[PDB]
């Protein structure tokens, strides 16, 4: 994708992860387990829901558009009224097709963006207590318990708390 | 030592979609915007049946061609049904004027009723009113329409006739009327007694002459003599006046015109169902919010928007990857 | 220690836009591109002024209805400002043929000059010219149309007449005649002392006979006879001849046309200001570079795009977020 | 925003800087103060205004457009005539509102890069001769006077210059 | 120390496109979409040579204005050209009914035979078939349509006659006739003998009865009278009859037609080549797979959409910054 | 660009790389040389061959359109023809442009991404065995031949391997 994480240096998804769209995977003493980040997740839900409702919201109801008739000696009119009917329908079908294509295209791009936003959110608070392994991964320099991978999950992790572990671990 | 992962979901959704750069992207979540799926009947329209013509066609309908089976006295729609297969439309061969503006005003008639304007045992003293024809035939016998009459000679005579109604049902009255042109001179003295007869019509906004054409045409429905027919719409307050002393086929029943929005006629094969619908085509009615349909151009009512898109689906979630 | 920090703008702009994924999004600047804003007043469009019709509308202008303040001998405008309540227009009852392209014909015109094609005192030797109506009525006398001389029988005979005038204007000429339809022969015998009178009326690239037709039609504005109007454009160089026995409604003032671009025939309300704008509607002159606008469909000039929009605001600066 | 940057790692922004979209606010021994970017701020101007000037350019001037008449048998032609009408104006709206939407989301995400750009620009200027601090804030490891200042912001920092001084205070 | 740099293409490409931020960026790879180029010649559309009518318009074709190059008995095309200059039309001044219809019913024509429908020296016994006229001068000698036959009273009598042809071809029939208008009444008798003269034509589908006018019009072409022309169309199996008993200018050839898909009518400056193209405009031939052109509106095939653009050049490689 | 490489910390393109859009250029003892990378430029050929045709494929072909004829008492039709044709006109002409326009900043976009995707893909498989230099440089720490320059380029770069001389070379 755009912003290189999805299919990217982040190579696969996780079916195990069913609560939300992104989120984190954790292993430790305690044992392991998935847990999808909400705030991320929902904010992502309203803007493609509004996405979704603005496209549909664009185009108004249509009412009756039916046929007409003409005789024999009003052949000109008859290929007018054609001429008319034939050029709404090519425009609305080229406007829907394009539109679906270029939302698809912002779409994809949009969680890309998400996810890589994640992970720097998650890499700034770590600093150097934990290293890059790839595969959107951290190994940390320090013992990281439930609690500690709650504080890294709900964005209040304490740096200075693990400093001195993890300095002496990274030797 | 411990590890902390960033991932992104992943299920067993096989929907794809399209974008800009690459074709067949397999996503978790989509929706669907165009709506192809009917019900293949036709239903009422917001709790209005339609108006089915059956075997008539317009032309047939409001003439009254004898082959058509009689309507209720009143009625109401939300749209109007012919048939492909009209075949009892014109019964008795000539011009229909300005058929097609007709079917337009139509297509904004919300309701009608069905009255005898011209009373047959009354309105024509020293006329004859049994004139019939076998290009309308009814159960195997000549007949004629039933919105109209076939003044001829009587006893020898066609005495210059001229009647008036006037417009109090206080909506606008549609009034039918015809002119017969025989292929000789000697049929149009037969019929109406007078070589140089004449009919005229007039109301407020409508006046028009009419003068008969002799001559041998091609055999149409076995009739080498031709019929014209003629219509207007009186204003209600208004009066129409007919004067005529030949070639007149008079209006007998006329219909009080109700003006509504959002009707219009449609050709269907389907046939009624007892089934409700905000969204009618000819092919069957659409249950959807969905914005595009690719179903059928022709829409009655409060329809998605017609497109030639074999699909529309626009992704939610992400680019799917379980492996 | 020492510190340097990167950030972005904000400040007290509370301007909002939409985007695809947020609505109500606060920015620090942006460009309104959809004009609302009009000054309500009918001005000139590049200098010229529009043409007011005033109590008149086109029918009662060109056929000149009395009751509308006579305008000059010669004018131009930029623009047709016909008003809602348009009552003084044809006077004496009957059909206007072919109005609705002379409309369209007018709409590319940009000056008149209104002339004597046919002098009264001089134009029909031996004819009644004094003829007037009280369905055409002026001061509360009966009168006549300004443009058109009612010709009758004189001392109890209508001669043949034929005029013709050769077009020496270098521009097209408008001409304007009427065919008079008594409701009964007695009146035609009265009038035109001629029961099977004739009008033919002939050009280079114009041919028309008519022929009265009497009957008795329903009383409009008191009067059961009826009148027809007809116009033709006489081409620079070219002759126009009128021949009649009578029922003829005669020429007398006609109409050299200068064509123009950007013109057109608008209904408004909205009184003349002293004021000079490029683009002008129904409801007053819109002064804006602007590419959108939700005043009014019906424009005069060079005017931004009509749209249904309520707001089209483009973002420029960034989030605003002065926290 | 789509780069992570405003309304992101960056939660605000700034009243006090008048001068541009973009730029820096510094502490040091001499003071405080803000100064916009001039280049990163007249680029994306020029940038904005083309848009706008492009939008504008592509609606072609409106002539005359009146209504027309019809007698009471050209009912077709008058049904017609509206259909007409009514289908340009239905384009017209549709195109105006999804330009404005896809263009306004491409605004912000162009101020979201344009402000991650900075960012990135001035780190890899300082390398480690300074401490990200988070909010998009760099603490020098060594003295960082206006001149020194003004490098950083003119994009000329010079990093052997305070190498030993920042190493020694980085310990 | 050993080094790696990432780094992307230049090369000495000068091609630049336009985008949203900026004008006139200059990138290494670019594709037109914009097609501006023609051969300037007439070709044949998928196989098929066009009809060149020359010196002819619709008009002067079908009646056969005999200063037109007589085209084979039998011809087929992909679409029809008339040149600017068509002076060769009418050539008997008069007007033409329901011309534009006729070319819009051509337009979806692919072939036609030209063949006799009613033999000069047999179709009209006891009446003159050698009329001719200045109007339709051939070779400096008075002359007539090719088509037309002019029927005049013979030996000081013009007798009622009565034709009619049973379309036997299993394709329409395009049948042509004319009225004659004679500017007064002492012309007329000595052309058709009888001042009450009329003219009938009759089909399954089709009944007009046509009345001379008489009246001193202007001289056009030096003519005073005037010529009607009148077409229909005649189903396969119909009859048409042909009833007079004067001023009947009689049809002699007819064309079968056989209906096409994709056939118009242009105007072209531009001379016939022996070249073959998909898509052939006014201006010459466009052999080209690009989505739209700047070159012309008018098109006849299989062509790019028609834009106002200047230019459309998409970007597919990258900003080229070869310094 | 919106990604900062192309015309942004990469200052130009290589004249000298011929064969793709993005790639990389050496130097070691061996001596020096280009050599574009392929996966990335054909995954990029076969996006932008494919959003060429997708274009083209939306313009569906245009069938015989020719000019109408009107008599003197047919000037409303007349007009009404016009109108409809000039609309579409309109219509057609805006969608190409603006198609056009967005497209190209796509495009531009596109590469952008890509190159700073590559860019940051090497930086993290050589991780601290080479500095960043700027200019998209890395310089090693450590003796690279031609061997370890593919390894760099195919994407199998093996750190342990030059992990002890790199950190000695680091100091
Ligand atoms: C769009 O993408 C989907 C997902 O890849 C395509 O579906 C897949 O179609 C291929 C057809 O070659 C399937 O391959 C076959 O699998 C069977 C066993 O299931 C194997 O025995 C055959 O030898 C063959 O390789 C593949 O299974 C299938 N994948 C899924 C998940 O259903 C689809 O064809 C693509 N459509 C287009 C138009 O490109
Ligand atoms: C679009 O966003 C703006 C900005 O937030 C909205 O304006 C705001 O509207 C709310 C209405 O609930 C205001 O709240 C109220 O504030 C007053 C004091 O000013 C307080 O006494 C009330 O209890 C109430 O909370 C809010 O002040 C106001 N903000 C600003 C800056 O004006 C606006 O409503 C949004 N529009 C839509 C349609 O969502
Ligand atoms: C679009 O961008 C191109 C590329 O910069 C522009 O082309 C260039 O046009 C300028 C005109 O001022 C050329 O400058 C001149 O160069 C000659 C020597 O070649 C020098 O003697 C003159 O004093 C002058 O400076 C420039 O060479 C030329 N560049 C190339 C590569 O051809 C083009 O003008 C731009 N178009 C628009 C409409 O902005
Ligand atoms: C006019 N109406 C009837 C049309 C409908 C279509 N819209 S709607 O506005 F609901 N569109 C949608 C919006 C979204 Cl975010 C989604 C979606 O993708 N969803 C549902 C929310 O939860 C997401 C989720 C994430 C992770 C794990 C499980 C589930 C998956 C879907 Cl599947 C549809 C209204
Ligand atoms: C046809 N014309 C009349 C329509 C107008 C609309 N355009 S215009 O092409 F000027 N559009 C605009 C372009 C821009 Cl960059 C801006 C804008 O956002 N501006 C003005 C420049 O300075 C910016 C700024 C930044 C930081 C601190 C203070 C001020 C703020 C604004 Cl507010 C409008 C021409
Ligand atoms: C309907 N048809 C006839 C129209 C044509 C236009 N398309 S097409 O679908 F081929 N469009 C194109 C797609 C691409 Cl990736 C390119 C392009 O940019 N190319 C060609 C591939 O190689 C690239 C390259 C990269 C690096 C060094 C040298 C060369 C440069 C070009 Cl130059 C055109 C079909
Ligand atoms: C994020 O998670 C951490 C860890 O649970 C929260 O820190 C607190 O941890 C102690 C355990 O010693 C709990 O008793 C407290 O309940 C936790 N605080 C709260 C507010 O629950 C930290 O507060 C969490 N932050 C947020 C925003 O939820
Ligand atoms: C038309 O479609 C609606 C919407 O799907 C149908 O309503 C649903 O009916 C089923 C079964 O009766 C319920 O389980 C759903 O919960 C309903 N959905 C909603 C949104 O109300 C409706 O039955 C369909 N038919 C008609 C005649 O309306
Ligand atoms: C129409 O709008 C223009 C543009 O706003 C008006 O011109 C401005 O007038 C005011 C006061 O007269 C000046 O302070 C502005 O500097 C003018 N702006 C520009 C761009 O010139 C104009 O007055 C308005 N009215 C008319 C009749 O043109
Ligand atoms: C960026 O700012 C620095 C610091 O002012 C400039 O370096 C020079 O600093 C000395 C102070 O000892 C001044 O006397 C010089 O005037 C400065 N140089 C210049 C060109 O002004 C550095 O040059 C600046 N770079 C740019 C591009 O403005
Ligand atoms: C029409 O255009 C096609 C496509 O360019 C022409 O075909 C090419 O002709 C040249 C020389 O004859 C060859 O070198 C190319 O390889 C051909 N291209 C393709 C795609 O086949 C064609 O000659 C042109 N003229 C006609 C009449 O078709
Ligand atoms: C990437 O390049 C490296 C270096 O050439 C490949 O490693 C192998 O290196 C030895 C040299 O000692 C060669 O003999 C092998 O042929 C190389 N392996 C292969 C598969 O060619 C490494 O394998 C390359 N990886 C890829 C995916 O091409």
């Amino acid at each position: 994708g755009l912003f290189g994480a999805i299919a990217g240096f982040i190579e696969g998804g996780w079916t195990g992860m069913i609560d939300g769209w992104y989120g984190y995977h954790h292993q430790n003493e305690q044992g392991s387990g998935y847990a999808a980040d909400q705030k991320s997740t929902q904010n992502a839900i309203n803007g493609i829901t509004n996405k979704v409702n603005t496209v549909i919201e664009k185009m108004n109801i249509q009412f009756t558009a039916v046929g007409k008739e003409f005789n024999k000696l009003e052949k000109r009119m008859e290929n007018l009224n054609k001429k008319v009917d034939d050029g709404f329908l090519d425009i609305w079908t080229y406007n829907a097709e394009l539109l679906v294509l270029l939302e698809n295209e912002r779409t994809l791009d949009f969680h890309d963006s998400n996810v890589k936003n994640l992970y720097e959110k998650v890499k700034s608070q770590l600093k150097n207590n934990a290293k890059e392994i790839g595969n959107g991964c951290f190994e940390f320099y320090h013992k990281c318990d439930n609690e500690c991978m709650e504080s890294v999950r709900n964005g209040t992790y304490d740096y200075p708390k693990y400093s001195e572990e993890s300095k002496l671990n990274r030797e | 030592g411990d590890t902390i992962c960033i991932g992104y979901h992943a299920n067993n959704s096989t929907d794809t979609v399209d974008t800009v750069l690459e074709k067949n992207v397999t996503v978790t979540h989509s929706v669907n915007l165009l709506e192809d799926s009917h019900n293949g009947k036709l239903c009422r329209l917001k709790g209005i049946a339609p108006l089915q013509l059956g075997k008539c066609n317009i032309a047939g309908w409001l003439l009254g061609n004898p082959e058509c089976d009689p309507l209720l006295p009143v009625r109401s729609w939300s749209y109007i049904v012919e048939t492909p297969n009209s075949e009892n439309g014109i019964c008795y061969p000539g011009d229909f004027i300005d058929y097609e503006e007709l079917r337009e005003q139509l297509s904004s008639v919300s309701s009608f009723e069905r009255f005898e304007i011209f009373p047959k045992e009354s309105s024509w003293p020293n006329h004859n009113t049994n004139g019939v024809t076998a290009a309308c035939s009814h159960e195997g016998k000549s007949s004629f329409y039933r919105n109209l009459l076939w003044l001829t000679e009587k006893e020898g005579s066609y005495p210059k006739l001229k009647n008036s109604y006037v417009n109090k049902k206080g909506k606008e009255v549609l009034v039918l009327w015809g002119i017969h042109h025989p292929p000789n001179s000697k049929e149009q003295q037969n019929l109406y007694q007078n070589e140089n007869a004449y009919v005229s019509v007039v109301t407020s906004n409508y006046n028009r002459r009419f003068t008969p054409e002799i001559a041998e045409r091609p055999k149409v429905r076995d009739q080498a003599g031709r019929m014209n027919y003629y219509w207007t719409l009186l204003k209600p307050g208004d009066t129409i006046i007919f004067e005529a002393n030949g070639n007149l086929i008079a209006p007998m029943y006329a219909f009080a015109l109700s003006r509504g929005f959002g009707s219009g006629i449609i050709t269907s094969n389907a046939s009624m169902h007892e089934c409700n619908t905000k969204c009618q085509t000819p092919l069957g009615a659409i249950n959807s919010s969905l914005p595009y349909q690719n179903i059928h151009p022709v829409t009655i009512g409060e329809c998605p928007k017609y497109v030639r898109s074999a699909k529309l689906r626009m992704v939610t979630g992400l680019r799917n990857i379980p492996s």
